[PDB]
Formats: structure tokens, sequence, C-alpha cells
């Protein structure tokens, strides 16, 4: 089968920046390229046919250009909305895609806005508790959970979840849910999530007592 | 424009027949300047095709599929389908249909594409539904839903049948010990409109065909 | 005598042929290809009862050597997913049953694009 291969296999720019992604094909294919852009949960979309012809409705700034085995796909003035894995296909033989290049978007610092939520009564009925934290917009997507029982450091019974970058702020969001057993939630009081980001000139503690 | 959309199972067992429907709108299938593929998705293989109808029903496949896939038309219907034989862990993915393109310069490509359905192939025995617990909440407050304790993905979540949008985050499922998956989906709304506003979050999981709504208050 | 397929750039093509058989015959099938600017592309055999299990016998490297997909080869048909210069020509289906037949048919593609 025809090789696709794609350079770099992601990027971080800035909105405004030029952007160039670069695809290769293991053997000519002429003109028959196509680029997709594949937005978070969506499927892909088409951005450009023939290595060149941007396809009705897409923006301006996204540009193809090659022929025979080299190609590239040039975003003129990135946008926070082009966060996307971007993909080119062949037409030449068997129909087959090359693996992708991710589009990050670099931007400001922000500070992550911390909620804790306890569990519900109706849980408690299952005979488990899960406590959940939130860090709601916040860039970069580094930063450190630290769940307190009773001022005890937990270990081992939590989970985190990131959302991807925000199509229109370029943010991150995060959950992290302790899990504890109904008995283990009953004999403590204080239940409290710590958060540490680049954005906080010291931790952000939240809070609730009862259990 | 045209547009597309599938449906089918999203559980499968090991060796059993992947069955998918597209259904097409606003538009139809009596012309060769259209052919009418399956595409798929998955995490290790990334996007493959494995392939194509024509109007008249000629169909042409991905070798790599060893002829396990079978595509067929129903022109009546506007639908064509996917049928994917003897099926492995290796067949789950998002498969998604798709309408393709040629020309004497181009040559093939996909202008318009479904939504994409997960198909997890799995030995387990049967699919299970959430459980939907609130997130009650405390100048901006933020409330959500932790759904829970559901196989297979995914889970689709909404607030106020649609109608509420704007700061939603429905972060991605994790799998548990237990073998089931779990998300939180979380909204951030004025304070004032605590008292004021109704909250629901609307959890759709079609692989079990079960729907939850949840109505979302400050605790007492 | 000739079954004439027009053919369009780009555009996927398949010959079938008026393919007649009798349950518990063996079939061999060959297609072979004359260029236009023979050959035999491939052959496949069975024995005759979608569901039909096949063996492929032998293939050829032509399409290969230019860096093009051969033909698909199922019984009683031939497909190309892609229509180029290359593919023109003259084609030419037989088979054989252990009943003693021997059947031909001969398909002659040409670009549209050609008139006359």
């Amino acid at each position: 089968d025809i090789q696709m291969t794609q350079s770099p296999s992601s990027l971080s720019a800035s909105v405004g920046d030029r952007v160039t992604i670069t695809c290769r094909a293991s053997q000519g294919i002429r003109n028959y390229l196509n680029w997709y852009q594949q937005k978070p949960g969506k499927a892909p979309m088409l951005l450009i046919y023939g290595a060149s012809s941007l396809q009705n409705g897409v923006p301006s700034r996204f540009s193809g250009s090659g022929s025979g085995t080299e190609f590239t796909l040039t975003i003129s003035s990135l946008q926070p909305e082009d966060f996307a894995t971007y993909y080119c296909q062949q037409s030449y033989r068997t129909l087959t895609f090359g693996p992708g290049t991710k589009v990050d978007i670099k931007r400001t610092v922000a500070a992550p806005s911390v909620f804790i939520f306890p569990p519900s009564d109706e849980q408690l009925k299952s005979g488990t508790a899960s406590v959940v934290c939130l860090l709601n917009n916040f860039y970069p997507r580094e930063a450190k959970v630290q769940w307190k029982v009773d001022n005890a450091l937990q270990s081992g019974n939590s989970q985190e979840s990131v959302t991807e970058q925000d199509s229109k702020d370029s943010t991150y969001s995060l959950s992290s849910t302790l899990t504890l057993s109904k008995a283990d939630y009953e004999k403590h009081k204080v239940y409290a999530c710590e958060v540490t980001h680049q954005g906080l000139s010291s931790p952000v503690t939240k809070s609730f007592n009862r259990g | 424009q045209v547009q597309l959309q599938e449906s089918g199972p999203g559980l499968v067992k090991p060796s059993q027949t992947l069955s998918l429907t597209c259904t097409v709108s606003g538009g139809s299938i009596s012309s060769n300047d259209y052919y009418w593929t399956w595409i798929r998705q998955s995490p290790g293989k990334g996007l493959e095709w494995i392939g194509f109808i024509s109007y008249n029903g000629d169909t042409y496949y991905n070798p790599s599929l060893k002829r396990r896939g079978t595509i067929s038309v129903d022109t009546s219907k506007i639908q064509f389908s996917l049928r994917l034989s003897s099926v492995t862990a290796a067949d789950t993915a998002v498969y998604y249909c798709a309408r393709v393109r040629t020309s004497s310069t181009t040559s093939y490509y996909f202008d318009y594409w479904g939504q994409g359905t997960l198909v997890t192939v799995s030995s387990a025995a049967s699919t299970k539904g959430p459980s939907v617990f609130p997130l009650a909440p405390s100048g901006t407050a933020a409330l959500g839903c932790l759904v829970k304790d559901y196989f297979p993905e995914p889970v689709t979540v909404s607030w106020n049948s649609g109608a509420l949008t704007s700061g939603v985050h429905t972060f991605p499922a994790v799998l548990q010990s237990s073998g089931l998956y779990s998300l939180s989906s979380v909204v951030t709304v004025p304070s004032s409109s605590l008292g004021t506003q109704t909250y629901i979050c609307n959890v759709n999981h079609k692989p079990s065909n079960t729907k939850v709504d949840k109505r979302v208050e400050p605790k007492s | 005598r000739l079954i004439e397929v027009s053919v369009e750039e780009n555009h996927p093509f398949t010959l079938r042929a008026p393919i007649q058989r009798i349950y518990g015959v063996r079939y061999t099938e060959t297609w072979s290809f004359l260029p236009s600017l023979e050959d035999q592309l491939a052959e496949i055999s069975y024995r005759f009862q979608a569901d039909q299990p096949w063996i492929v016998v032998n293939t050829s490297t032509l399409f290969d050597e230019l860096e093009l997909d051969p033909p698909e080869i199922e019984p009683g048909v031939l497909k190309v997913l892609r229509t180029e210069k290359q593919y023109l020509g003259v084609y030419i289906w037989n088979m054989r049953g252990s009943d003693g037949t021997s059947t031909y048919a001969t398909f002659l593609v040409t670009w549209k694009g050609d008139e006359k």
C-alpha cells in the first residue's frame, strides 16, 4: 500500500502565526492528495482536494501545494478554532491516510477556577462516594491536584480527566475524582482538594465538611 | 447541503457480524458523480478506508479487510450499509459513512461525512446504562452531573435539552477498575440564576437504549 | 464479439462475465490482459456451491512493475478502483469446468474522451 507520512507529529503555535505541515507519499501520487481537519469529537472535514483546491466554504487562510511525493498544508494566520488534527490522504492506489499532525495553540497563562462537589446522598446508597474537584479554564495543561481527608494526603484512589483545548479561548478544564467507600467517607469530616498551577501564586484549596 | 447519519449497535460480540446503516438526506443516490463510502478510525490504526459503492451497486473494497466487509445500497430509502463479518477486538473503532467525488484531475475525495458511530467489539455480556448523580452548586457558580457505571462507550450529555451550551465542559470517560465507565459534565452559570433557572442534564446512552434526565439543584 | 466498456479517468470499472455454473463442478477462471499502450493477470479456482470460497492460484506482477494496483479478482468479475491509461485494452475471461466446459468472454475497455 502507499504509506503516507506527516511532519511534525504535533506543533504548538501562537494565534496569528503561519504554520506549514508536511505530507509525504511513499510513491508518486500525482496531485491526488486531500487534506482533512478533525476537531475534538467531530468527523474529519475536507479542507483541500487535488493537492491545492480549497473546498467551498473553507477559510482562505488554508492553502495546499505539491505534486508527486511532497505536499504542504499552510495555515497562514492561525486562529484558536484551528486547534485540530490535520490528515493527508492519497487517491492514486488503495485509499490511505497519513497519521495526522496535531496543532496546539499557545496562549497566555490562565489560572484555574476551582470547585469541589461532595458525594450526593443518592450515590451513598450504593456503598460508594465520589468527591469531585473541578479545575476550570486554565492554561497551560500542567497542574497538580492533591486530595486531603482530615489533612491526610490521599494516594492511589483518585482519577483525573482533562478536556481538549477550548476552540474559542484555548484553555483546558480538568476533573479529579476521589473514590471512597461509604464507610470510609462516613468516618471522616474534612474533604479538600488543593490545586497547584503556574498562574496561582500559592496553591488554592477548596474544602467541604460532612461525612 | 447533503447530510449523512450513521446508526448501528455500539456493542458486538467477537465472531459476530457488525452491521451499520448510513441514511442520506439532502440528496439522492442515483449518479456516477458520487460514490458512497465507509471509513473507520481507531486510536491505534488511524483512519482506514473500508470501501465504497456506486449508485448502480458496484462495490470496491480495501483488500486489508480480507473481503470481510460487504457494502450494500438501497437507493429507494436513500440508504447504504456496511456488514463486517467475523469481528475481533481489532475492529473496535468509530465508523463513518461519507460521500465521495472524483474528477479526471483530482481522483477521489470525501467531501461530506457522517458524525461517526463507535462500535466496541467485546465478549462482555450485555451493555449497561448509567446512573446519574447531581454535582450540586454552592459571582459564577458551577454545577454538573456525574454519569457513572455504564458500558460500553459512549454517552452524550446535553443541558436543558440543548438550550444551554455556553460554559459546558464534558470530560472524557475513564474506565474504572470495575470494567465500567464514568465521566462528569459541568457547566458554570450566574449564581443569581440558581434560584430562578432550572438545570437538567440529559444523558443519552445509545448502546443500551437508555436516556436519563437529572435535575440538579442546590442542596438543602 | 466484444463486450465494450467505456471508462472515464479516475472512475472505477467492473467487468462482469455472463457467468453460469453447475452445482458441484470445479471451475478455474483466468483473466488475461492485452494492453493498448497474453499476460495472464490472474487465475482462481473453486468448487461451485458471496458465500463462495475460492483459491487464488496465480497472479501477475505487471501493474506492480508500473507502481499501480492490479485488478481485484472475484468469481465472474474483475474490478479496477481507479481508471488510468494503463488499464485500457482487451481483457479475456476463460472459465473451465470439470464437466468439460470452457467458456470465453472478451471485453474492450476504452477511454470515453477519445471519440470514434
